[PDB]
């Protein structure tokens, strides 16, 4: 499974989740950005590695990154 | 709000079929349903080729990974103000709900959940590789 | 008595070349669709 | 005519006729200096 | 003479080298009557290629066994032995236009970055600013070393961004 | 359209005028057979006139292969 | 799960093709394996160092086998002028009649193929004289690669595996390796020089047989130990003598004559005596240096530590690289390859313009081949040994440890050094093409005389200076009243003299404008390789655009399309791009070697004079010309021996075009494609009750880049190879 | 779902695989690949004797055909082998099994072998 990381610059701006193909984020109620909420990676067995939430990403550098790690059936987005 | 319990007997859109759906993985290893309630009868686009009309009321489909029931969804909630929820099947016949995970949309907060896979530091301030180098397997600087 | 007989070629070029090749081959295939245990 | 002849000092317009200007010097000193290769 | 090459004016090769250019202009001319326009085509370019040859010899140019002239680069050979209009003098006049054209555009750049949008500046060039600079261009290399002198040529290094290392 | 159209029509003119002042083409009409078509002419500079080759006719320039002398004909 | 490969679970897990690609990829990247120690890191290197020597002398032993048991090198040493040297037999059932007559030549009875490699001048150069000669090399070599072999299983069992601190002992290593790896391997060869080699040329044949009776030199050792040295250099072979026979031969064992030998054109064996006596004194004495349980030399540690200019231009200087460089097997091995690497390169430079073994210069095939087969060996191992100074900057530089010292000051100013870099490869490329484009118009214009000829006058002085009386400069060894000239006038100059100003050799041949444009491009070549693989160094650990890419390691296909879009970011794809500029430049370097010596060797140098200042000359002189013999190798008409070259050049341009595929079109096509591929077979009756263990997908986007790059690379190697063998053995064999 | 069409789901075509050695279950594997073996087999020695490197030498020709023909069936014997060695390692029909694939392999050898001897002799 591929490896997925929010750091603390985050400033909750939902963007990275919403743009998840996989449904493998979700936000959290969190107190260190004025929105209140930090993004999560829960469900990383999901990830196939697209890296559309560090494209939304607006902070500077990234607060979420996408390490590509060992493959799966999932991880691949094998249909077969 | 509970976890919502899949029903096989749910009627499935009009549609002929194409050669874009599922294969011998669904019988294997595991396929998706997705489920929702439509007002009325109306056409949308299959994530694998072609038009289907969704019949008013419940409607219920399968699809080969995972990524095609998001999708879908994505297409049902903006283009037509849906509320899909999908499952995983397995072939022994288990079921596992996946999304909405706690019946709220993930890009919603909301309280109960718990963080994972979160930081505490920048990017900027992780270690560096010869660091973490022997301790077992390839793991980045992020890793720890 | 280094000299190999005449026909050595007409042997040793097929036993490299198609023989040998083939069971390297076939003992390859079953070793890397081995499950362990 | 502001607009029209600040159309004229856009890059391409610019470098077309720098460059026309240009070659045109370069072409015109061959053709009166023909066969140049050493400076005598 | 340098390196075992020989003066164009002394060489055979470069004489005979003439004769089959001119020669081979010359039975292109057969088929043209006099006053026809490609034989006055054709005889100004013979006149044009005498002149050529003759005026390699004249530069002093040395040429090789092929009849070629060759050019001195080292400008202790160049200077000593009447080459310097070869490179060495070709050299100075590079580097004059070639600084410039590269210091009246810094100039310019250096001008507008101080405009309300700078951006728009070169996209859309300030043709009486850029006029005026190139006129003033041809004292760069006085203007120049003032600004290495006073210590304004280059940017501090605190002020310039780099990676992480 | 319509800018495509007037490109292409300056194209064409341009084809029939240098066929009227740069080319051989009433020489060619005499003797098809031995003339190349020509109606390209370049300026004597840098050395580049050598490419007005002897194409025949009592004329000179780069020979034309688009096949406007036989269309001119024909018409 | 699949067991293969066993050492990596996250490969053995993953369902797809890749698994086995990627099992055989990682398979020596020990690092990276599940469960490595740095201490038994260190013992699978060394078992595997046993492998590869084993290896290599086998490989000498086949060499040697075949040669004796299938080549003509006993009627080869009668006439090596006119006898061309067999490699091996050919056995080929695919062959018909008319190609088994073609390929049957040099004497042999069957089809044969003819030796390059130049194994030939070089036994028959030792003292190799019989196909019994031949066949025990061949048995003493295949038991030393036994001995290895076991050597390497040996030190891998319980009681025998060395410590970690063993490995680390820089000191007692480099002390062996220098005094007894080197200088007394050295010091070996000289013996057998003095005792065996010399003597055969000579026309006495010394072996194992009567070694101990025979007297290398007529007064036997007493020179040696009274100090009469110069007792070994007198009565030197004459300039009649007979290379293999005693008319004409001499009694000295250790010259200085500086020259070539008249008839073989190549280094006497008296003067390769006493080079190997002199390195091997030298080598010996160095390897006392660094200390050991001994309490004298030197701590190297120290002397890096000492080692910093007071005015702190070098910031910290060199503190901290005894550690940095003996815990990096990365740093080790980046430094192995660039020494080596150049020293290839020495080596093909000097071989073909000193030729040390007998009838070499002769042999245009192989003077071409051995030529151009390490210069891409050189080029090859240069890009390795930047590949592994990237890789140690991200796994093992520790910029804690390199505060302030030299190292950790070049990440200091890497965008200064690139940057300049840029600037020179700018500068060449510009000027270079230019001066190349400009004569081509020139000489299509029909105005040869108009061209910008630029004669080498720098290069021609320093060929002055070492005795080249073609240019007049008259200095140091071209002057006659210089105390340079005077004072070796009795050592070695009138031999080295002779050579150098004889211009039917490869001894600083001729120079000219066209050689001063190709050089250019040579350095062209260099400084844009070295600007790839070192900005793909010194970024390898982060950029602007990627600054925390030392976290995702040497090799990943990208990072996405975002920020712009970051293809080919990562280091290793880096070393990819300067592959293809490194396969540039040393075809450039390969081209004008060849060229230059086709136009010598037929006694034409004008040719190459006067059609190497423009590049259609290259074109239509050196490629189409040259290419006209090899590409008749067969046609409708027949065939003949050049016909296995003819294919192998259509061969090779189809490996090269293959590669293109995969460098041109990316993975995102090919994996809906196969998509459908795996819908079809599913539904095929009869063939859907076959199926796959591993799921099918397309190679990854890594994998597609050294794919492509190995068939690119292949093509170009397999295409010139048959050029350059075909194009010269056909005009000279 | 999937896209039925006349091709894929058709009376005479379905009737056709069922009656197939492949498809007809309730036989010995070992039936199945001889039936399978030899029909195989008597086909393919046919372009190895009117293509082969042979095949203008008036006698030479049979022999040299139909015995490239058995060698390829060995080779083909021995894919068959190994694909079952990796295909069944941990069910309806015994063919797909390790033990039945196993003897399907041996009576495809002895079915192709005398699927090509059979072919040699109709050729003589
Ligand atoms: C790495 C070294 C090497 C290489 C590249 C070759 C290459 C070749 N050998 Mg040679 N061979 C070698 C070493 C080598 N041999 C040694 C050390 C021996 C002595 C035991 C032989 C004995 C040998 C024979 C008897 C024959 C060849 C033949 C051949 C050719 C076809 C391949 C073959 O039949 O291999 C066979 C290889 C072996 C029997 C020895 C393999 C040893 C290592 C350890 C495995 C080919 C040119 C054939 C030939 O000449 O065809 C025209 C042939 O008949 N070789
Ligand atoms: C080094 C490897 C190698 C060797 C030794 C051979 C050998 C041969 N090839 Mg080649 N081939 C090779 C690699 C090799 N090939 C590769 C890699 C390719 C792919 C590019 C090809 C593609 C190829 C083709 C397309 C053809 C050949 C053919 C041939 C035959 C040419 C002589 C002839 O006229 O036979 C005539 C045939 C005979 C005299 C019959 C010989 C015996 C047969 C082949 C096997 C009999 C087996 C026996 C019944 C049972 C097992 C016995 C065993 C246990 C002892 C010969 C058997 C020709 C051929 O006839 O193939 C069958 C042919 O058409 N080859
Ligand atoms: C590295 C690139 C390079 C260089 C150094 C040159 C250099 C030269 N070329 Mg060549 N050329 C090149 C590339 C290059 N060329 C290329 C790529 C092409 C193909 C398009 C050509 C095609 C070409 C042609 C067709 C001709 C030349 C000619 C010349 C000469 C022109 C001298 C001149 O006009 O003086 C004029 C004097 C000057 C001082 C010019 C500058 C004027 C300003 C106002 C000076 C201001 C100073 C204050 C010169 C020797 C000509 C020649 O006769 O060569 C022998 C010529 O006929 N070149
Ligand atoms: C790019 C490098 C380079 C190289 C390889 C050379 C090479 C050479 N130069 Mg040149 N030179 C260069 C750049 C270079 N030069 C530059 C940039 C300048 C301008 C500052 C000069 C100015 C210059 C002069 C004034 C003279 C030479 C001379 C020479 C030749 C003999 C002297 C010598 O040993 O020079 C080797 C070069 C170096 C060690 C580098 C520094 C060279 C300095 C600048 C000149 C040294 C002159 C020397 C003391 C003269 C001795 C007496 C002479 C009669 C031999 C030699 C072929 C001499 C010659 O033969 O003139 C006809 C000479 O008189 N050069
Ligand atoms: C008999 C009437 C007629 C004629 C001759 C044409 C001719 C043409 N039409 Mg068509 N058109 C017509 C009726 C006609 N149209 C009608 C009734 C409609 C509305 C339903 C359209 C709608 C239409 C569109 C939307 C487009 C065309 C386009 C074109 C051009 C296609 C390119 C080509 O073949 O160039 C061959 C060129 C020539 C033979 C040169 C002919 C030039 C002369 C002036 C005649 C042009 C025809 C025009 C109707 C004459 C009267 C115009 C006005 C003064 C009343 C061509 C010039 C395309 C185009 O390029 O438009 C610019 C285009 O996009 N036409
Ligand atoms: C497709 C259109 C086309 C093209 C590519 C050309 C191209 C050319 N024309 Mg032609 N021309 C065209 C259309 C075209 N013409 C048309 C429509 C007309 C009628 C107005 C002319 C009238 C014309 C004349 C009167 C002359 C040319 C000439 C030229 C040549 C030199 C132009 C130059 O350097 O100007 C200089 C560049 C700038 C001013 C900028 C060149 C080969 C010249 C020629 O053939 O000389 C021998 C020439 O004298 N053309
Ligand atoms: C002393 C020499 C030496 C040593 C000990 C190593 C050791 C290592 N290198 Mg290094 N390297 C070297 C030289 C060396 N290298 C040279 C000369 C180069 C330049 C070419 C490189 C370039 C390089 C790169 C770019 C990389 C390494 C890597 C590695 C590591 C893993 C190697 C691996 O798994 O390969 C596995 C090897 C294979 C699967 C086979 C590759 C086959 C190639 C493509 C050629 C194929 C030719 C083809 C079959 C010919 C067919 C001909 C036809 C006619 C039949 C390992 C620590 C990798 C790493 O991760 O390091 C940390 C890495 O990325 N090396
Ligand atoms: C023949 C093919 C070719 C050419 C000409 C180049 C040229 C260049 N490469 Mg590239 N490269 C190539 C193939 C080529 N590459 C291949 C196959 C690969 C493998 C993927 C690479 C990989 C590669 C890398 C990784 C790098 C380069 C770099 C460079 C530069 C080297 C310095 C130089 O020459 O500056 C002088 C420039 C040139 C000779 C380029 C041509 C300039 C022309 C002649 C200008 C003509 C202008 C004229 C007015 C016409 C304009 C017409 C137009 C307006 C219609 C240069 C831009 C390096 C770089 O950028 O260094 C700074 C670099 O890092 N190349
Ligand atoms: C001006 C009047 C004329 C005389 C000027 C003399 C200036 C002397 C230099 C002082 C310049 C000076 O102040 O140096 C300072 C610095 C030395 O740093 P340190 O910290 O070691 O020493 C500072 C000392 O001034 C006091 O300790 O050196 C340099 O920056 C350049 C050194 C050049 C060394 C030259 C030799 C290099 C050889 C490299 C290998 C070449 C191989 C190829 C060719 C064979
Ligand atoms: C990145 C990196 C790396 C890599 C590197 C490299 C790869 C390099 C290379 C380099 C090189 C490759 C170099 C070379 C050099 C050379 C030189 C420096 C030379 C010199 C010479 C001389 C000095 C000579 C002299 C002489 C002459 C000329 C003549 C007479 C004699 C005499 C001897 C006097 C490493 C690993 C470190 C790590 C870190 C990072
Ligand atoms: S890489 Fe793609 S699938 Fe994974 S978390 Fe980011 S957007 Fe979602
Ligand atoms: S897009 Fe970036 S800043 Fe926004 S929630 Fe996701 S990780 Fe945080």
């Amino acid at each position: 499974a591929h490896i997925v990381k929010i750091y603390d610059t985050c400033i909750g701006c939902t963007q990275c989740v919403r743009a998840c193909p996989l449904d493998v984020l979700e936000m959290v109620p969190w107190d260190g950005c004025k929105a209140s909420q930090m993004a999560s990676a829960p469900r990383t067995e999901d990830c196939v590695g697209c890296k559309r939430c560090e494209t939304a990403c607006p902070t500077d550098f990234l607060s979420v990154r996408v390490y590509l790690g060992s493959e799966s059936t999932r991880s691949m987005g094998l249909s077969y | 709000w509970t976890v919502p319990t899949l029903n096989p007997d749910t009627p499935s859109p009009i549609f002929g079929g194409s050669t874009g759906g599922l294969l011998r993985k669904a019988q294997t290893e595991e396929f998706y349903v997705i489920t929702w309630e439509a007002k009325k009868e109306q056409i949308f686009e299959m994530p694998t080729g072609g038009a289907a009309i969704m019949r008013q009321g419940p409607n219920l489909l399968k699809f080969g990974k995972k990524e095609q029931c998001l999708a879908l969804t994505t297409q049902l909630r903006n283009k037509f103000k849906l509320t899909p929820c999908f499952y995983r099947v397995f072939p022994d016949g288990k079921v596992q709900y996946l999304h909405p995970a706690d019946g709220v949309y993930p890009e919603k907060v909301n309280a109960g959940r718990v963080g994972a896979n979160q930081n505490m530091r920048r990017i900027g301030q992780n270690v560096n590789p010869i660091k973490v180098k022997f301790s077992g397997r390839m793991m980045s600087p992020a890793e720890i | 008595p280094f000299v190999p007989p005449s026909w050595a070629p007409s042997v040793f070029v097929p036993l490299t070349g198609l023989v040998l090749p083939a069971i390297a081959m076939a003992t390859l295939f079953v070793y890397i669709e081995k499950e362990a245990p | 005519m502001k607009d029209f002849t600040t159309y004229l000092s856009t890059a391409p317009v610019i470098a077309t006729i720098w460059f026309t200007f240009t070659a045109g010097l370069l072409i015109e000193i061959n053709r009166y200096f023909p066969d140049p290769l050493v400076f005598s | 003479d340098i390196a075992g090459l020989t003066p164009c004016s002394e060489s055979k090769a470069y004489a005979k080298l003439e004769k089959k250019e001119l020669k081979t202009l010359e039975k292109r001319l057969k088929q043209y009557e006099a006053d026809s326009a490609p034989a006055v085509a054709l005889k100004a370019t013979m006149e044009r290629t005498k002149a050529r040859f003759a005026n390699y010899a004249k530069a002093g140019l040395l040429c090789g066994n092929d009849g070629l002239p060759h050019l001195i680069a080292d400008p202790g050979l160049a200077l000593k032995y009447g080459h310097a209009g070869e490179v060495f003098i070709p050299t100075f006049g590079f580097l004059y236009v070639a600084g410039y054209i590269g210091y009246v555009g810094r100039q310019y750049l250096i001008a507008v970055k101080g405009e309300a949008k700078p951006t728009d500046k070169e996209i859309i060039i300030d043709v009486p600013l850029a006029t005026k600079l190139a006129w003033q261009g041809a004292g760069w290399p006085l203007a120049a070393v003032q600004e290495l002198q006073r210590g304004t040529l280059l940017e501090k290094e605190e002020n310039i961004t780099v990676s992480p290392r | 359209h319509f800018g495509q159209l007037g490109i292409i029509f300056i194209w064409l003119s341009g084809m029939y005028f240098h066929g009227a002042r740069f080319s051989n083409y009433e020489a060619w009409l005499s003797d098809p057979t031995h003339i190349k078509p020509s109606a390209q002419v370049v300026w004597p500079i840098v050395g580049q006139e050598i490419l007005n080759g002897d194409v025949g006719g009592g004329f000179q320039g780069i020979q034309i292969t688009s096949g406007f002398f036989q269309l001119w004909r024909a018409s | 799960t699949k067991l293969f490969p066993k050492f990596s679970q996250g490969l053995a897990q993953d369902p797809t093709t890749r698994r086995i690609w990627y099992g055989l990829a990682m398979a020596h990247d020990f690092e990276s394996h599940d469960g490595m120690t740095e201490e038994n890191l260190y013992q699978k290197i060394f078992a595997s160092h046993f492998g590869q020597l084993s290896i290599i002398f086998l490989w000498t032993s086949g060499n040697l086998f075949h040669v004796a048991w299938q080549g003509n090198f006993e009627q080869w040493v009668t006439d090596p002028v006119h006898i061309r040297p067999i490699a091996h037999a050919i056995w080929d059932p695919h062959f018909g009649q008319p190609a088994v007559e073609a390929f049957t030549r040099g004497g042999a009875s069957g089809p044969v193929n003819i030796s390059t490699s130049g194994v030939y001048q070089w036994w028959y150069t030792i003292g190799m004289r019989t196909n019994q000669d031949l066949y025990v090399g061949s048995v003493f070599l295949a038991l030393v690669s036994a001995i290895f072999l076991f050597a390497g299983w040996l030190h891998l069992q319980p009681n025998f595996q060395p410590s970690l601190s063993w490995f680390k002992d820089a000191e007692s290593r480099l002390n062996h390796h220098l005094s007894g790896l080197f200088g007394v391997s050295s010091l070996a060869w000289t013996g057998h020089l003095v005792h065996v080699a010399i003597p055969e040329s000579r026309g006495q044949h010394v072996g194992w047989d009567n070694f101990l009776s025979v007297l290398p030199h007529p007064q036997g050792l007493t020179p040696f130990f009274t100090g009469n040295w110069a007792a070994y250099a007198q009565s030197p072979d004459t300039a009649s003598h007979v290379f293999g026979t005693a008319q004409g031969s001499g009694q000295a064992i250790l010259t200085f004559l500086g020259g070539f030998h008249p008839q073989t054109q190549s280094l006497w064996l008296t003067d390769m005596a006493h080079h190997h006596l002199a390195i091997a004194v030298i080598f010996i004495v160095a390897g006392h240096m660094y200390r050991t349980n001994f309490g004298i030399g030197h701590r190297m540690q120290a002397i890096l530590e000492a080692h910093t200019p007071p005015s702190g231009s070098l910031g910290a200087g060199h503190k901290g690289l005894f550690d940095t460089v003996n815990n990096s097997l990365h740093f080790q091995l980046g430094l192995a390859l660039a020494s080596v690497g150049t020293i290839t390169s020495l080596v093909a430079q000097h071989m073909y313009s000193l030729p040390p073994y007998a009838f070499q210069a002769i042999d245009f095939t192989t003077q071409a081949a051995l030529y151009t087969h390490h210069q891409y060996i050189a080029g090859f191992i240069m890009c390795g040994a930047f590949a592994h100074g990237a890789i140690f900057f991200i796994r093992d530089y520790d910029p804690e440890q390199n505060k302030g010292n030299v190292l950790a000051r070049m990440l200091d100013h890497k965008e200064a050094l690139i940057s300049h870099l840029s600037w020179v490869s700018l500068f060449l490329g510009f000027h270079t093409l230019g001066l190349y484009v400009h004569n081509d118009v020139m000489q299509a214009f029909g105005t040869p005389e108009k061209q910008i000829l630029i004669e080498p006058v720098f290069a021609q002085w320093i060929q002055a200076a070492h005795g080249k009386a073609l240019y007049g400069f008259d200095f140091l060894l071209s002057s006659k009243t210089s105390a340079a000239f005077a004072n070796g006038q009795s050592l070695w100059l009138p031999g080295w003299l002779d050579a150098i100003n004889n211009n039917q050799n490869s001894l600083f041949l001729t120079i000219g404008p066209g050689d001063f444009l190709v050089h250019h491009a040579i350095a062209l070549g260099l400084h844009t390789t070295t600007l790839i693989l070192v900005k793909g160094a010194l970024d390898a650990r982060g950029s602007k655009l990627m600054p925390d890419k030392k976290d995702f390691g040497y090799s990943f296909p990208c990072d996405g399309p975002g920020r712009g879009g970051t293809c080919d970011i990562s280091a290793y794809d880096a070393f990819y791009l300067a592959v293809f500029w490194m396969l540039n430049t040393i075809g450039w370097v390969t081209f004008y070697w060849h060229w230059k010596h086709l136009t010598l060797w037929q006694g034409n140098v004008a040719q190459f004079d006067e059609s190497s200042t423009y590049l259609m000359g290259w074109l239509r002189d050196y490629l189409w010309l040259n290419s006209s013999q090899l590409i008749n190798g067969y046609n409708p008409f027949g065939m003949n021996s050049l016909s296995v070259w003819a294919w192998t050049f259509l061969f090779g341009h189809l490996i090269y075009a293959t590669g293109f595929m995969f460098l041109i079109s990316w993975r995102g096509y090919w994996q809906e494609l196969i998509e459908t591929l795996v819908w079809a077979h599913e539904k095929t009756p009869l063939a859907n009750l076959v199926y796959w263990k591993d799921k099918p997908v397309a190679l990854s986007i890594v994998q597609a880049r050294l794919v492509g790059l190995a068939h690119f690379s292949v093509g170009y190697i397999f295409t010139y190879a048959a050029f350059l063998i075909a194009s010269t053995s056909g005009r000279f064999g | 779902g999937m896209l039925e069409t006349p091709v894929t789901s058709a009376p005479i075509v379905a009737t056709y695989l069922s009656n197939l050695p492949a498809y007809r279950t309730g036989v010995a594997p070992v039936l199945r690949g001889v039936e399978i073996g030899l029909a195989h087999g008597f086909l393919l020695a046919g372009p190895f004797i009117k293509l082969g490197p042979l095949r203008n030498v008036p006698e030479t020709a049979e022999i040299a055909g139909s015995l490239s023909a058995a060698g390829l069936v060995l080779i083909l014997a021995l894919c068959l082998s190994i694909y079952g060695s990796a295909q069944f390692q941990s069910a309806r029909d015994p063919l797909f099994s390790a033990d039945g694939w196993s003897e399907f392999a041996a009576g495809f050898l002895v079915g192709g072998e005398a699927g090509v001897a059979w072919a040699y002799v109709c050729t003589q």
